[PDB]
């Protein structure tokens, strides 16, 4: 059934298991036409498919060719996010394809469902857990790949950076949560925090700074601050 | 007109026959039914007064043969069973009927109700859902499973409707994902009439004893074939003509017939909102959304 704060450790345990996130995958500015009238433009997106125990993200770049003479686009891009990941499926090898797929939002369930009916043991699961993947495009190297493309393409990344060499994928985790979640919460603030001092870089091969684990405390720490501080302005309290 | 006889009535029996219904005291003079129609199915059912638990019946075709009730004290059941001995059964009849001790299929004149409800129901095609072939009718009642059921458990006494599965790879072609599964119209069309059921008068026929065995016995499984058998048609997009005018008849003459307390058990909600106001065929179905709009609003 649901994932839930309950099952919580599941994530971390030894059978293979993917989140999807499609919120990112149909992508649009709106904006006036000539005669006054709204029209919109879509733009890049992306499937977000991460296995949460090793880090490991297939990132399938959607074009905006895929949508081009395609009515009710909303609808299409749930099935094209579940005949993508039903692709990436079968192209694994059988020990690397996931027992279970974990979708973060429940619209999801039966296009992903029937897409993967030839894979009767893979479970199709909903999360009770509002994760914040749809802030993965405040990440610039991610956001600058899917702008970028022309045309479909799959990029394979390490959402942990090297992090799985000191700290577990539990604590891995718990870490990207809290920084999307500052990311989608407050942007210009989150990436202040996390680039305000010159001396740490970010390595060609990552995605996040090279943190010493005392900075990443400090950072982390300044993450909830944030987090709190927008939470009060918001409910002024 | 056929009859069918009573050896006794030992216990005290609510007896249906169609849709009427009478009550039967405890050892009371009762020898059967006379003047029952020829031409159209029959279903002779049961309630005992002392367990309503377990209504049960037969399905019987008049023109197969000879059928008479007989109770069973051991099995503790009114059983069907065919008499070869035609010269017997007859002056058994007369005997009974000289008596005037047999009730009368209470059939207006004007009433095509009983008809409506049967329209394509054969016995040929209930034998094959009931199967039990040494016998020419056929027992159901409220506690039977449906081969569906039993896959998600005594084969024998299972209701072997045809399955129905929107999220199956008999329902969705490959590379046809969403297509499919917005528009059932290949799965109608082509794997359902075209491949198992040949034409629309037997998918109706089973659409219509499915009803009929969820109002009569209360048996669920039976209403979930019936509900089913609807969604599939008002899910497709393409559907002959004939079919839905058809379909709409069938189902006015249902709800028509419907007991009105028993609406809450027998009607699926999501079915029939999404059936006449968000299906395809939510224009396609006018006598069906005017008598359930009059009857069961609450529903809706
Ligand atoms: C008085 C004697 C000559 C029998 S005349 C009663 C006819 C009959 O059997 N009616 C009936 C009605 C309902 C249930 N069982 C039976």
């Amino acid at each position: 059934g649901a994932m839930n704060s309950s099952n919580y450790a599941e994530l971390f345990n030894n059978d293979i298991k993917l989140f999807v996130d499609d919120t990112n995958v149909y992508r649009v500015t709106v904006h006036k036409t000539f005669e006054g009238n709204v029209a919109t433009k879509a733009i890049n997106g992306c499937i977000f498919t991460l296995n949460p125990k090793t880090g490991h993200l297939f990132l399938k770049i959607i074009h905006t060719s895929v949508w081009a003479g395609q009515k009710r686009l909303s609808q299409l891009a749930k099935w094209k996010t579940a005949e993508e990941v039903s692709a990436l499926v079968r192209s694994l090898p059988k020990e690397e394809q996931p027992k279970q797929i974990i979708v973060t939002r429940k619209a999801m369930l039966d296009p992903l469902e029937v897409h993967m009916l030839d894979f009767p043991n893979i479970a199709i699961r909903p999360t009770e857990l509002r994760l914040p993947f749809s802030a993965a495009m405040s990440i610039d190297k991610l956001s600058d790949v899917v702008m970028k493309a022309t045309e479909p393409q799959m990029v394979l990344f390490n959402i942990y950076d090297d992090w799985l060499d000191r700290i577990s994928s539990y604590t891995a985790f718990s870490r990207l949560t809290l920084l999307l979640r500052a990311l989608k919460t407050n942007e210009e603030s989150a990436k202040m925090i996390l680039l305000s001092d010159p001396t740490i870089t970010i390595k060609s091969y990552h995605l996040w700074p090279s943190f010493t684990d005392e900075q990443w405390i400090t950072i982390e720490s300044q993450m909830r601050d944030l987090i709190l501080t927008e939470y009060g302005r918001k409910y002024n309290v | 007109m056929n009859t069918v006889p009573f050896t006794s009535a030992p216990i005290e029996v609510t007896i249906g026959i169609d849709q009427y219904s009478f009550n039967v005291k405890e050892n009371q003079p009762f020898h059967g039914i006379k003047d029952i129609p020829i031409g159209h199915v029959h279903v002779i059912h049961f309630q005992h007064a002392d367990n309503s638990s377990m209504r049960y019946g037969y399905w019987f075709d008049c023109r197969m043969g000879n059928f008479y009730i007989q109770y069973d004290p051991k099995d503790g059941l009114y059983k069907m069973m065919e008499e070869r001995d035609g010269a017997k059964f007859e002056n058994i009849v007369h005997n009974f009927k000289e008596r005037q001790m047999m009730v009368s299929y209470p059939k207006i004149d004007e009433d095509d109700t009983w008809y409506n409800l049967t329209e394509f129901v054969q016995m040929d095609k209930i034998r094959k859902i009931v199967r039990k072939d040494e016998n020419q009718f056929s027992y159901v009642d409220s506690s039977m499973t449906t081969v569906q059921e039993n896959e998600l458990s005594d084969p024998a006494h299972s209701l072997n409707y045809t399955v129905i599965n929107f999220k199956s790879r008999e329902a969705i072609r490959p590379g046809h994902e969403m297509e499919d599964f917005l528009d059932k119209s290949y799965y109608l069309n082509t794997v359902m009439l075209q491949g198992i059921f040949k034409n629309s008068s037997n998918y109706f026929g089973e659409l219509q004893f499915a009803f009929l065995n969820a109002m009569f016995f209360g048996n669920y499984g039976s209403s979930l074939q019936w509900h089913a058998m609807i969604e599939l048609i008002c899910s497709s997009a393409t559907v002959p003509k004939h079919m839905l005018d058809k379909l709409d008849e069938i189902l006015y003459y249902q709800i028509k017939t419907l007991p009105e307390q028993y609406s809450d058990i027998l009607l699926n909600e999501r079915v029939w909102n999404i059936c006449l106001y968000s299906s395809f065929q939510k224009n396609s179905l006018h006598n069906t959304e005017k008598i359930m709009e009059n009857k069961y609003p609450e529903l809706l």
